């Protein structure tokens, strides 16, 4: 079998349209170099930057590092020598002293700046970045540019939809420069029919150009070139695309097979297939037909590596550990080891010496690991008798003891009256009364005696003399 | 006991209360018959169409070999959808005061048997939604609301285990169902595979507000006829005479 | 007290928004430690 | 067997029967249509509230035949507030009405 | 506890911390005892 060798050739063939692409973007140089600092003062690593390198100095010549720039998958699914590296990152410092000038400042030609950036652009292709650093290289450059899309799109129609302007008196001026006022001031200056109803949405064009000039600095690329980066990525991945189509469709077949596997344990098999089509199409993109392994066992490893995860903890209807699960099996391949040799059953004492666990808390162990059990379920009656229709409320009391609770908690007011003024009246007027209890230097103003000794004694005093109200109760409730 | 919830679905679904209960709510207004076409899109890839180029038909279907033949030449722009995509849309996109007077006049020009007997169901029914303030955009549910934790309790029985409803499992479920089909096949999937994506959705919802009517449930171990709302309200498990 | 007449109408998602504070995402119910 | 006070469930709230305490006998519909026929009222609503549903209706009846008073009448059924809710989450709304 | 202390004292303040949980006989009528055995951790197979 094959038929998918001959069209994998296609794959890494526009790859090569991106990695080209990236390399002329100054965000995606300053990250690098930046990023760099974090090594010399010891926080990070080169690993997560660069993997290796290449000979040539043109486009490509071994598989490539980009493989999730022309994935199907959307982003969310997209998850050498140390002294040899430290050398050639030497190298872009050397030229990119000049560069780092020229875009704080710049001029009013940004043709300048991202001329001495193309000689830099030449060395950047020579790295092998990491597959990780395209998902936010490119990720952040199609939604940077992607606000500048509706930037303008807003100004367009509000001039040639509602001001009525010819398609042609705007791709004649706004298509100039498209960073000053020196196109919308030109159109007015036109003397035409239409030029005096751009002063209706002015100051909306005016908004909407200030902060449009914001990104541009950001980027600090031309808005027309900028433009020409993109538009030649979506042709690269497009042809890669459309090529693993074929590779996604023909191999669903082997995602079935070994979803025999992991059926009844936790999730539907419905969900099963989910996480298997899902590994076929990541698989497929960071396959390589110059390589030994064959396709029908290289994509199937991550497979079925999507499918143990899903269900390696929301398998039951309640959240599970994973050596809870892990624990269980461990003391079985020992239970019959111990049963087919001697023929006896091992008992809680040897393997107590091979184990980490005593013989006590083990055993309580075996008590969480259930399903446990549902509720609606028939019992004897088979009718309307429900498993959980026969439990006792404790929150609800029931009319027995609703008369009685309701006697013990509001009656001891009563009799609290007929007792001393002094140690009665200080906790009755505290917390009876008002709010909060205990202030200490408070209470000692609030009776005007004593001082801050009897705050505890005439509580203490009082509590004694609690036990009077016998056939009234207040307090012996809360506990 | 009190209050309740929902769950933003991403794709519209409409109603079992309304779908299964002839005569139709969801599509007898929409010009849709009962079953001869408001039950075949659900399934495998019908292109059926909701809008219209230049005065065509409402029920009319469309074949998936004539689709890729109706884009460049020969056809027109045509208002392409999936299933339960191209339901909702229609409710919103329709006038009640015309459309009323549209089929009012047809009663006695055509014979009373190959319009007129589904007409029959059309000013009754639309009738009701103007003497009273409601709107046809309501029988689609866009959200779905959440049984209290107290008719579905999880309390310990004993030694250490626990209890909980087997209809907590219908929920855990439904939310794979719609998190699936927002970053993984509808931006890159072909087509022949997507559509039967969509088709477990709304067999997916259906299920559990009522579950019997069609596709019944079955849970993961132990099979068992699985419970859902419905079903322990009324009790239809007895077939209502043997109430409690 | 006592009860009268009821009445019946279609529900909205208007409607429903009122009486729910939020939208539940995660599938997990509780834990089986601190319960 | 006798039984006059007992358990109660929390989402059924109703009469049960553990093991030191007794069985209350179900009052089953066969008796419901022969009461029915006599015409009564109020011997009719009470085998169906306060004493087996009702549950805030039971214990305020407990409290008045201990002073030698008299039972008011009961309020809503518990399987019928429950409902409410039950039918809410079917998307269709119901809402109460006085006069 | 501090609360409950109150109600014993009422009733002759005497809490012990162990107390006499026996399995009192059930509701019905009682009857003699036939034979008693206990097995306190025999030396035998016992589950």
């Amino acid at each position: 079998m094959e038929g998918e060798i001959d069209i994998a050739k296609r794959i890494e063939d526009g790859i090569n349209q991106v990695q080209c692409s990236v390399a002329e973007y100054p965000e995606a140089i300053t990250y690098l170099l930046e990023q760099y600092n974090r090594v010399e003062a010891e926080e990070a690593r080169l690993s997560d930057l660069i993997t290796g390198f290449v000979d040539p100095n043109a486009e490509e010549d071994l598989a490539p590092t980009a493989t999730h720039v022309g994935s199907e998958l959307s982003q969310e699914d997209l998850d050498i020598d140390p002294e040899l590296a430290r050398e050639k990152f030497a190298e872009l410092r050397a030229q990119y002293v000049v560069t780092r000038d020229t875009i704080k400042a710049k001029g009013r030609s940004h043709a300048t700046a991202q001329e001495e950036i193309l000689k830099l652009s030449e060395v950047f292709k020579q790295f092998r970045l990491v597959p990780k650093q395209f998902d936010y290289l490119v990720n952040s450059m199609r939604v940077m540019m992607d606000r500048v899309r509706t930037q303008e799109r807003l100004i367009m129609k509000l001039c040639v939809e509602q001001c009525k302007m010819p398609k042609k008196n705007f791709i004649t001026l706004f298509t100039g420069n498209e960073t000053s006022d020196t196109w919308f001031n030109a159109a007015i200056a036109m003397n035409k029919p239409w030029s005096e109803k751009l002063h209706d949405v002015s100051e909306e064009v005016h908004r909407a150009l200030q902060k449009l000039q914001q990104i541009e600095e950001e980027t600090g690329l031309t808005i027309e070139q900028v433009k020409d980066i993109n538009r030649r990525m979506s042709i690269g991945e497009a042809k890669a695309r459309r090529a693993k189509k074929e590779m996604v469709e023909a191999n669903l077949r082997l995602v079935i097979s070994i979803a025999k596997k992991y059926t009844n344990r936790g999730l539907q098999f419905l969900d099963l297939i989910q996480e298997g089509n899902i590994g076929l199409m990541k698989a497929v993109d960071k396959f390589e037909y110059r390589r030994g392994y064959k396709f029908s066992t290289y994509a199937t490893w991550w497979i079925r590596q999507a499918i143990t995860r899903s269900i390696a903890d929301q398998a039951r209807t309640i959240r599970i550990p994973v050596h809870m699960i892990e624990t269980i099996n461990k003391l079985n391949r020992i239970s019959r080891q111990m049963l087919q040799e001697m023929g006896r059953e091992p008992t809680p004492e040897e393997l107590a010496e091979r184990m980490l666990m005593p013989e006590d808390k083990i055993r309580k162990v075996l008590k969480i690991a259930k399903e446990p059990i549902s509720m609606e379920t028939p019992i004897g009656d088979d009718e309307d008798s429900h498993l959980g229709d026969f439990i006792e409320d404790t929150t609800l009391e029931l009319p027995l003891d609703s008369a009685t609770t309701e006697s013990l908690r509001a009656a001891t007011h009563d009799v609290l009256a007929g007792l001393t003024a002094r140690e009665a009246k200080v906790l009755r007027m505290r917390f009876g009364i008002d709010m909060n209890t205990d202030h200490t230097l408070e209470e000692v103003g609030k009776q005007f005696d004593v001082t801050r000794e009897r705050i505890r004694q005439i509580e203490a005093k009082a509590l004694r003399k609690l036990r009077h109200p016998s056939r009234s109760e207040v307090l012996r409730s809360f506990l | 006991r009190e209050r309740m919830g929902h769950i933003e679905l991403a794709s519209p679904t409409a109603h079992i209360w309304f779908l299964k209960s002839l005569p139709s709510r969801i599509g007898l207004l929409l010009d849709m018959p009962l079953r001869d076409i408001e039950r075949v899109l659900y399934f495998e890839s019908y292109v059926v169409i909701e809008g219209g180029m230049t005065n065509l038909e409402r029920q009319q279907i469309l074949t998936e070999e004539q689709y890729l033949d109706a884009l460049e030449e020969f056809g027109d722009e045509f208002d392409a959808k999936m299933g339960a995509e191209a339901i909702q849309a229609l409710l919103k996109s329709m006038d009640l005061e015309q459309e009323c007077e549209q089929l009012r006049e047809e009663l006695n020009e055509t014979n009373s048997e190959t319009k007129r007997k589904k007409l029959t169901k059309r000013i009754k029914l639309l009738e009701a939604f103007v003497q009273s303030g409601n709107k046809p955009e309501w029988m689609i549910l866009t959200v779905l609301p959440v049984l209290p934790p107290d008719l579905r309790p999880l309390v310990p029985l004993d030694g250490g285990r626990f209890a909980t409803s087997d209809l907590n499992d219908l929920y855990r479920r439904v939310i794979n169902r719609n998190n699936r089909l927002k970053r993984l096949l509808d931006l890159a999937a072909p087509d022949i595979i997507v559509r039967n994506e969509k088709r477990m959705l709304q067999e997916a919802v259906d299920a559990l507000l009522d579950n019997g009517r069609r596709g019944r449930a079955i849970t993961g171990s132990n099979k068992r006829p699985l419970k859902s709302l419905a079903d322990m309200i009324k009790g239809k498990q007895g077939r209502f005479r043997q109430n409690l | 007290e006592e009860f009268d007449a009821i009445k019946i109408a279609l529900a909205s998602p208007d409607m429903i928004r009122s009486w729910s504070f939020g939208e539940v995402k995660k599938p997990e119910t509780i834990n089986y430690r601190t319960f | 067997h006798a039984r006059s006070t007992g358990s109660y469930s929390l989402v059924t709230q109703q009469p049960l029967g553990g093991k030191a305490q007794f069985g209350g006998q179900r009052f089953g519909e066969m008796e419901v249509w022969a009461l029915e026929a006599y015409g009564a009222a109020y011997t009719l609503q009470e085998m169906l509230t306060v004493k087996s549903d009702d549950v805030n209706g039971r214990t305020k009846m407990y409290k008045n035949i201990v002073d030698g008073n008299h039972q008011m009448e009961p309020g809503m059924p518990e399987s019928f507030n429950v409902l409410l809710k039950e039918i809410r989450s079917l998307g269709i709304n119901i809402e109460l009405e006085d006069e | 506890t501090p609360e409950e202390k109150l109600l014993r004292a009422i009733f002759g303040e005497k809490a012990s911390d162990v107390k006499d949980s026996s399995l009192r006989v059930p509701n019905g009528v009682s009857g003699t005892v036939i034979d008693v055995q206990v097995f306190t951790r025999d030396g035998v197979e016992k589950d």
